[PDB]
């Protein structure tokens, strides 16, 4: 679009480019993601722009607007506000020795999880939730970045090992269907290398981050996630630890903590913590 | 070239897993579980003892070896 004018390049992400950009008339500083679309089938529409039409209305203070969606045959430009760092980059520059404040933790998690029960309870998913995904802004705020698109594009069918460390057991073990509960998992993998600084189900595969997994939390079975031994890449010869375990992996972090921890890292996505619940947990009691 | 895990562990086993590249992958007729003489054809060197003793399908190029403790 001739309204805007590419600064810079601010990085590659699970879309392709971003951009640093500015708006013409008004001098605001926007974010602007190049998605190569397809050339597509005459006939044959995607529903990727409409699903992109219902991000775009959605506006809170913890997830990144889409303000603009800028077409031009077989690409697209995404049009966010801009925001200074984000925080894998953050967690990197902090020195090694110390930590993230503990209540600067439980802030951004709250605020995390502020975003993903907004998006839930207007059955938007993000589903690849991560550090690089979150955003913040010099003054205490955090925002989610990307989400709903996975829907809007992504198909039913690389070097993203960093990918990996997020991702839920119900989708590593092939399960047909996943749900918000994947985004709840994703926080809680996230909630732990905020309060460490590092990785806590650090996979070099598919395979070994499952194996990774089944350390910390005990190799499941069904009777403490019901049917999972009919999962399709379910084997009955994985290593066998037993429940962990999983309060040795994690530092900076007390009692409630690593309450509310366990219960986004509880293995049958039925019974898993939702949104909503985390935000009441007596973790965050002394937060504001 | 062909890489190699950390060892890890179970109360009855040891285990390390192996990945190879697309090239040497791509080659392999076996679908299935291999003999100690088949996965030295490839160039996959442990101490003996070594089995193979699953396949996570998702990841064919992965071979996930385990081997008895003391
Ligand atoms: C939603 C678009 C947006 C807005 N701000 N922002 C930032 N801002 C922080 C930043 C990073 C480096 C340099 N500077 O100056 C600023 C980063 C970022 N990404 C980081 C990784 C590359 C892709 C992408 C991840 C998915 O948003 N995407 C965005």
């Amino acid at each position: 679009m001739e309204d805007y004018t590419k600064i810079e390049k601010i990085g590659e992400g699970t879309y392709g480019v971003v951009y640093k950009g500015r708006h013409k008339t008004t001098g605001q500083v926007v974010a602007m993601k190049k998605i190569r679309l397809e050339s597509e089938e005459e006939g044959v529409p995607s529903t990727a722009i409409r699903e992109i039409s219902l991000l775009k209305e959605l506006r809170h203070p913890n997830i990144v607007s889409l303000q603009d969606v800028l077409m031009q045959d077989s690409r697209l430009y995404l049009i966010f506000e801009f925001l200074s760092m984000d925080l894998k980059k953050y967690l990197d520059s902090i020195p090694p020795g110390q930590y993230m404040d503990s209540s600067l933790v439980k802030s951004y998690l709250y605020q995390i999880l502020q975003g993903i029960v907004f998006c839930h309870s207007r059955r938007v998913l993000h589903r690849d939730l991560k550090p690089q995904n979150l955003l913040i802004d010099d003054k205490g705020t955090i925002k989610l970045a990307d989400f709903g698109l996975a829907r809007a594009f992504g198909i039913p069918i690389t070097h993203e090992v960093v990918t990996l460390w997020y991702r839920s057991p119900e989708v590593l073990l092939g399960s047909a269907r996943y749900s918000t509960p994947v985004d709840i998992w994703s926080i809680g993998t996230i909630f732990a290398e905020l309060a460490t600084k590092k990785p806590l189900f650090h996979g070099d595969s598919e395979i070994d981050q499952l194996f990774r997994i089944f350390r910390a939390l005990g190799t499941p079975n069904n009777e403490v996630w019901p049917e999972v031994e009919s999962l399709q890449d379910y084997k009955n010869t994985f290593p066998k630890w037993k429940p962990g375990s999983l309060a040795s992996h994690v530092k900076n972090l007390d009692e409630n903590g690593l309450d509310l921890l366990s219960k986004m890292l509880i293995y049958d996505p039925a019974k898993r913590i939702s949104g909503k619940m985390a935000l009441n947990h007596p973790y965050f009691n002394d937060l504001d | 070239q062909i890489y190699y895990s950390d060892k890890y562990f179970d109360e009855h086993y040891e285990y390390r897993h192996v990945m190879l590249p697309r090239e040497l992958s791509k080659q392999v007729p076996k679908t299935h579980l291999m003999s100690e003489e088949e996965w030295r054809r490839l160039g996959v060197q442990q101490s003996l003892g070594w089995v193979h003793y699953m396949i996570h399908e998702p990841e064919p190029h992965i071979l996930l070896f385990r081997r008895p403790l003391p």
